[PDB]
């Protein structure tokens, strides 16, 4: 279905002598593929997925030069923000950016994104029209007028409609057999007395990729909506993920409950039950 | 500002006696400065690897700490997290059933 | 050099349309500003265009961008005297540093309607016998002679415009250190 | 605004020269560019922050200093003849695509011997009676001769106010000999305007030579930067 | 390829 590219950028100022740390991470279909970190010994963009090994040295050199430019842009911007909010000079402050594009199967731009946050709060964003800005507070109004005056939206619109789209296309072609890879979940149910005559049934899914997955519990053909605990999907650390969902049930009825596991890599959704 | 959510868990199904990896996944925090320790019986473990830090679509940060470990029946393991959102550090103990 | 700008100098007739062109080597360049520099001043941004556009119009100035040829151009319609300046094309990719071409210096010289060439001798009253020669109101297609004699000097054509009314005219000046020099011969 | 200091500089070979730039734009990026016989903008040095600088394309022979956000200087420790050129400072908001805002330029001439620096003699030649009678117009000609180097700006002043209409000045000084340049200009007015004795005409030549920080020995006049004019009144005689 | 910001905040 859809495809996406994003670059997530962070600059964090530090009270000491050090310049802010600037980190940029690129994503294609939610998978990290490049990263730049100013704290590294030799700061440069690096590949973070195998299929990016296809790009030549000019790609990395010029993207690195771009990051260096961004790094200065974020430094200037952070100093401006200190002034806008009349903040004191001995603190730490975070500026973030999210940019990118969503595509259709036919390679049309569905939606472009260019937005910023300061101190974890939305600051300013380019509207879906790619021409106007939504500013969240008084400081952002200053930025908004500067950018309206200098016609900044036209430059971002050009990037989002052109380069973002065109490079995402190229990356998807290069990462075809690599992006399609899946690991199916392996699932099982565990049984945990906790009783006022009750037990927790916990349905586990392990070793799966990508992270997207749905776990359901049911009783006698009905989905169980409430009283069901669902942990955030978590990385195993080896490139696979884990998740569980649990329900509290009456002692003696455990066999009546079934868990279902839906995942892309599967041929069919898994269905399972506590097996004593 | 956002409070870190923490999960402590093993890479592989835990079989006490068998070497494994213990994870401390910390998410949903802002600002990104955070301090994370992993503990064995209340003592800091020295060989702890920190993943690169990333952020989510709500601007909040997340990171994965881990260390090698061989669980036993009596040894306790935990993750201890210090962040500006919280008055005091939060300690979360490893439970093998979660 | 990544931005090639020729010629070094160009003249076009007042009212005509100047076409200035530049080429570039780096096919990834995607922002193309032109800067205009008047004598005695610094350059200033004239007009700019992105790779996604074919043209940008502003008043009588139009930039064209030709991705496939890797060519930029600037068109000035109804070229007038106040447009005579040095024009710099420029080019960059992304946020990389700007690269300037070498600049083309543009002369907009008028079309003198009815030329009545004349030569005059002028005197400096604060001197014993210091004089010079003025060649004025001659045709725009004429070739002002350069000096053949050591000690005598002849200037290039210099066009003035008495905006008071519609009186524009070509002029050249000659002076000398020769004992028997007259303006009769010096301009013929 | 971007303002450069000085406007013109004459220096001895092996002398130290500092060109100054002040910008009021609150811009973080500053640049020094070199232009040669009116062509090129070649980056010498630039700076994106108040205490460091970076090399440009042609940094050799030059150092740069950014003591402040507003200030970026270009330093020639041992000036050479090859550094005779015009230098332009610029500022920009954040580099990359942000517009560069330029100063008006500083012309530098590097000479082996400063005793060759000489101001112009400025002469005003009065209109021909034949032009006045035959064309009802009066062309005044100003001649500046014998100056060195070619750092002159010529202007015309009618009744105390500068005029541009009816003027043509040579765009380039004519070199007569190794250490002697000449420049001409003409101002044309109507015969009736010239014939009015209430009208005052002045040719002014701004010569850029030595500054008051240059030392000069006891005897001869110091060839300092100065305005030198010749003048004439209208007459019906 | 990554975005490139124009005017600063």
């Amino acid at each position: 279905g859809p495809h996406s590219m994003r670059y997530f950028e962070t600059a964090v100022s530090r009270p000491g002598l050090e310049e802010p740390r600037y980190i940029s991470v690129g994503y294609v279909d939610n998978k990290e593929f490049v990263r730049f970190d100013s704290d590294a010994e030799n700061p440069r963009y690096e590949p973070r997925a195998p299929w990016m090994e296809q790009e030549g040295p000019e790609y990395w050199e010029r993207e690195t030069q771009k990051a260096k430019g961004q790094e200065q842009w974020f430094r200037v911007s952070l100093r401006n923000l200190l002034g806008y909010y009349n903040q004191s000079a001995g603190g730490s402050h975070t500026l973030q950016q999210m940019s990118g594009c969503d595509l259709g199967s036919d390679w049309r731009l569905l939606r472009g994104y260019l937005q910023f946050a300061y101190e974890g709060r939305d600051y300013i964003a380019l509207n879906e029209d790619l021409k106007t800005w939504t500013a969240a507070d008084m400081a952002a109004q200053i930025t908004r007028r500067k950018w309206e005056q200098s016609g900044a939206a036209e430059h971002y619109k050009a990037y989002l409609e052109g380069e973002c789209v065109e490079w995402l296309h190229r990356y998807l072609k290069n990462g075809n057999a690599t992006l399609l890879r899946t690991d199916s979940p392996k699932a099982h149910v565990t049984h945990h007395p906790r009783s006022k005559g009750e037990v927790t049934l916990r349905c586990w899914a392990l070793g799966f990729y990508p992270a997207d997955i749905t776990l359901t519990w049911q009783l006698n053909g009905e989905e169980l909506t409430q009283d069901m605990e669902l942990v955030e999907t978590r990385p195993a650390g080896d490139g696979t993920f884990q998740k569980w969902a649990s329900v509290v049930v009456p002692l003696g009825k455990e066999q009546n409950y079934t868990c279902r596991v839906y995942h892309e890599g599967l041929p069919e959704p898994l269905t399972l039950r506590w097996e004593p | 500002q956002k409070t870190p959510q923490i999960q402590v868990y093993s890479r592989h199904p835990p079989e006490n006696g068998k070497p494994n990896i213990l994870n401390c996944y910390v998410t949903q925090f802002h600002p990104p400065h955070i301090e994370i320790q992993m503990l064995k019986n209340g003592k800091k473990i020295p060989k702890v690897e920190m993943s690169d830090m990333s952020f989510s679509k709500d601007w909040s940060f997340y990171i994965l700490a881990h260390t090698e470990f061989t669980p036993t029946e009596t040894d306790t393991y935990a993750c201890r997290v210090k962040h500006d959102s919280m008055a005091e550090p939060k300690t979360v103990y490893w439970d093998r059933d979660m | 050099q990544q931005v090639r700008q020729s010629p070094q100098s160009l003249t076009v007739w007042e009212g005509g349309t100047t076409v200035l062109t530049c080429s570039y080597e780096d096919s990834t360049f995607n922002y193309f500003p032109w800067y205009q520099q008047f004598p005695g001043e610094g350059p200033a941004l004239l007009i700019s265009i992105l790779s996604v556009s074919d043209k940008k119009e502003d008043g009588r100035f139009t930039t064209f961008f030709n991705k496939r040829e890797k060519k930029l151009s600037l068109h000035i319609i109804d070229s007038q005297p106040g447009d005579s300046a040095t024009y710099f094309c420029a080019a960059l990719y992304g946020n990389e540093k700007i690269t300037f071409g070498a600049g083309t210096k543009l002369t907009i010289k008028p079309n003198i309607q009815n030329p009545d060439p004349a030569v005059y001798q002028l005197k400096d009253p604060k001197s014993q016998d210091s004089t010079l020669c003025l060649f004025t109101d001659f045709d725009s297609q004429i070739n002002v002679p350069k000096t053949m004699e050591s000690g005598t000097f002849i200037t290039d054509k210099c066009v003035l415009d008495m905006k008071a009314m519609d009186s524009k005219s070509n002029g050249a000046i000659a002076w000398s250190n020769q004992t028997s020099f007259t303006c009769q011969d010096i301009f013929k | 605004a971007v303002t450069q200091s000085p406007r013109s500089k004459v220096a001895v070979t092996g002398g130290k020269v500092t060109l100054s730039c002040h910008q009021t734009n609150n811009h973080d990026y500053m640049y020094w560019y070199r232009q040669d016989t009116g062509h090129g903008l070649r980056l010498i040095h630039y700076s994106y922050v108040a205490d460091s600088t970076e090399k440009g394309d042609i940094p050799d022979g030059y150092k740069a200093s950014r003591p402040s956000q507003e200030n970026f200087s270009l330093i020639l420790e041992l000036a050479s003849l090859s550094q005779t050129a015009v230098y332009f400072c610029a500022s920009s908001d954040a580099g990359g695509r942000n517009t560069l805002y330029f100063g008006a330029g500083t012309r530098l001439s590097v000479l082996e011997d400063l005793r060759n620096v000489t101001p112009p003699k400025v002469s005003l030649f009065e209109p021909s009676k034949a032009e006045i009678s035959n064309k009802q117009k009066a062309t005044l000609v100003c001649l500046a001769r014998g100056f060195f180097p070619d750092h002159v700006e010529l202007s015309w002043w009618v009744n105390g106010k500068e005029v541009h209409s009816g003027v043509c000045t040579d765009p380039q000084a004519y070199k007569e000999s190794n250490y002697s340049y000449s420049l001409s200009s003409r101002l044309r007015v109507s015969a009736t305007f010239w014939h009015n004795p209430r009208n005052h005409f002045r040719c002014q030549v701004q010569f850029h030579g030595l500054s008051e920080e240059d030392k000069w020995p006891e005897g001869s006049p110091k060839p300092v930067t100065q305005n030198i004019s010749a003048e004439a009144w209208g007459r019906a005689d | 390829k990554a975005p490139y910001d124009y005017a600063p905040i």
